[PDB]
């Protein structure tokens, strides 16, 4: 495996609803961090992207 | 009682089925007290020797006269034999009780010293025998050097290991795969191996090495009235400085070395030859070997036959000679450990045999490379 | 006396410390002028400069 | 990479001619790898003996 993708639908946006997460697995004993954000189209608001 | 912790260790540590534990009990000072008290310390003897059974910590015919401990064993037993306590000298302890004019009758101890070697014959099993512990020079209340007590071992029918030391070694192996580990040495010490045949003769260079000795401490007693002396052994450590030692080894197929640089050298059987941590030498001669360089910047050469090398990641540059016929190096043989995949991740080597290189830090470091 | 001590790996933003330890007498003191005298011991890192 | 004397080093140290007691005395050295990359190095130390 070599990434985890976590999701977020209820983010809040003025324009945009939903966040979806890009984390890469550790190596060895390193902190887990997230590299990149997907996201939805733009003007749907509380469309629950990454439900 | 602590010492069931110890040699349920002991047992653990070597895969033992169990651990036979020579002991030595020097006379107590009360005992040789009363003995002064009482005026009859003549015939008393000073060291005395137990040996038992011990699985996991709770429970062989010895002659301490003649030097031979005679252990029986049976195949596929894996037994162990320690020494608990430092073994004494071999050979019966004599007294006896001298005038000496104004001094009242001081003088005590002697030892007849008719044989200056411990002999142990293990049987028919796989016996480990570890060597440590054991008295290899025995001196006078002046501090001179009589003899350099020496250890004779025999072997048997089955795979054989013993651990060395500093006393002069006779290792007789027997029939099977037997072993010789000189993995007590430290870094300042070396070894140097050289084949005569089917025997081999190992030259240790001990530098401020720290042996037991044992020579004759002396108690006094005052009665009221004019002094009654004794004395007894007693062993001790000391560090004697250089100390230059021949082994002789025969029927042993397998060497392990110490921490320091050693040279070892095989002949035309099988060998396994073992350098461990420090810059050694290893040469497997002719036959199928296999070759453990260790740590340290490492030369070996494999000579004629199939030739096995077994590899660590390590952060050394080592020297590897194939020679004649199809040899192999791997890689494979130890798991990665936690600091190779932080710095490095998951990236292994670069091997190209035309350059004749190994890169074991691929573009981390330009000098963790072996030369093939 | 010149103690050079070897090491293979010196990783990238790590330190250590290298302390020379020893016991001293001082038989050896010149009665000059100056009532000082400076014990100076040197220590340079060496590299493969090519 | 860097080398430097560091503060525990002995400084200072006094004796009397009449008196033979001896001294225990260390020269502390710091080394770092400030750069962005990881070499192999050797460390030489002269120490004034006699
Ligand atoms: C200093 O290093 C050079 C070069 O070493 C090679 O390149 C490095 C980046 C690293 O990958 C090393 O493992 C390489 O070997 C040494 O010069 C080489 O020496 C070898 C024998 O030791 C010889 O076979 C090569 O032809 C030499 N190459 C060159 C370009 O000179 C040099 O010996 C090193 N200096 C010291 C004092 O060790
Ligand atoms: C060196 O010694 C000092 C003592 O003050 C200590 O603070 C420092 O951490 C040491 N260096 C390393 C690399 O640990
Ligand atoms: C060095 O000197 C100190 C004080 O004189 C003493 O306590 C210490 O044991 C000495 N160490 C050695 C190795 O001589
Ligand atoms: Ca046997
Ligand atoms: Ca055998
Ligand atoms: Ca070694
Ligand atoms: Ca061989
Ligand atoms: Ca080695
Ligand atoms: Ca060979
Ligand atoms: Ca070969």
């Amino acid at each position: 495996t070599d990434l985890v993708l976590i999701g977020a639908p209820h983010y809040y946006e003025q324009t945009r609803g939903g966040q979806v997460s890009v984390c890469p697995l550790p190596r060895g004993r390193a902190r887990w961090q997230c590299d990149a954000v997907l996201y939805g189209e733009q003007g749907q608001p509380w469309g629950r992207f990454g439900a | 009682d602590g010492l069931r912790k110890m040699l349920a260790d002991l047992q653990a540590g070597w895969n033992a089925s169990s651990v036979i534990g020579v002991q030595t009990t020097e006379i107590s000072k009360s005992a040789l007290e009363l003995a002064a008290i009482t005026g009859n310390a003549d015939n008393l003897k000073s060291v005395d020797v137990f040996v038992d059974r011990f699985v996991q910590g709770e429970r062989v015919v010895l002659d301490v006269a003649a030097g031979g401990i005679d252990i029986a064993s049976r195949k596929g037993e894996r037994p162990a034999l320690t020494f608990i306590t430092p073994l004494a000298a071999p050979g019966e302890e004599q007294r006896r009780r001298t005038k000496t004019g104004k001094s009242e009758f001081t003088t005590f101890v002697e030892i007849v010293g008719k044989q200056d070697r411990w002999r142990i014959r293990d049987g028919a099993a796989d016996t480990t025998i570890d060597l440590a512990k054991v008295v290899s020079q025995l001196v006078d209340a002046n501090g001179v050097l009589k003899h350099s007590i020496k250890l004779d071992v025999i072997g048997g029918d089955g795979d054989d290991v013993v651990l060395a030391n500093a006393s002069r070694i006779h290792y007789d192996g027997g029939a099977g795969t037997n072993t010789v580990s000189y993995a007590a040495l430290g870094r300042q010490d070396s070894i140097t191996v050289s084949a005569d045949g089917e025997r081999f003769n190992v030259r240790k260079q001990l530098n401020n090495a720290n042996v037991y000795r044992e020579g004759v401490a002396t108690q006094t007693t005052a009665y009221g009235k004019r002094t009654e002396n004794v004395q007894y052994r007693h062993v001790e450590l000391a560090r004697v400085g250089q100390l230059v030692e021949v082994d002789t080894l025969e029927h042993v197929q397998h060497i392990i070395g110490g921490a320091g640089n050693d040279s070892i050298t095989g002949n035309a059987h099988d060998n396994f030859l073992a350098g461990g941590s420090g810059d050694d030498r290893l040469d497997g001669g002719a036959g199928n070997d296999t070759l453990v360089g260790g740590e340290g910047q490492n030369t070996v050469i494999g000579g004629a036959g199939d030739d096995v090398f077994l590899q660590d990641l390590g952060v050394w540059s080592n020297q590897l000679d194939g020679g004649a016929g199809v040899d192999t190096v791997k890689y494979n043989v130890h798991q990665p450990s936690e600091e190779r995949l932080e710095r490095m991740g998951d990236t292994g080597i670069h091997a190209d045999l035309q350059k004749g290189t190994v890169e074991k830090w691929p573009a981390l470091n330009l000098f963790s490379v072996d030369h093939v | 006396q010149r103690i050079q001590c070897d090491i293979p790996f010196f990783g990238i933003q790590e330190e250590f410390n290298a302390t020379l330890k020893g016991n001293l007498s001082f038989d050896w003191y010149i009665k000059t002028s100056h009532n000082h005298l400076l014990i100076v011991s040197t220590a340079e890192i060496l590299f493969n400069d090519s | 990479m860097v080398v430097t004397s560091h503060g525990v080093s002995t400084k200072y140290l006094n004796f009397t001619a009449s008196e033979n007691t001896s001294r225990v005395m260390q020269h502390q050295y710091q080394v770092s790898n400030l750069g962005q990359r990881s070499l192999p190095i050797s460390l030489v130390f002269l120490v004034p003996v006699r």
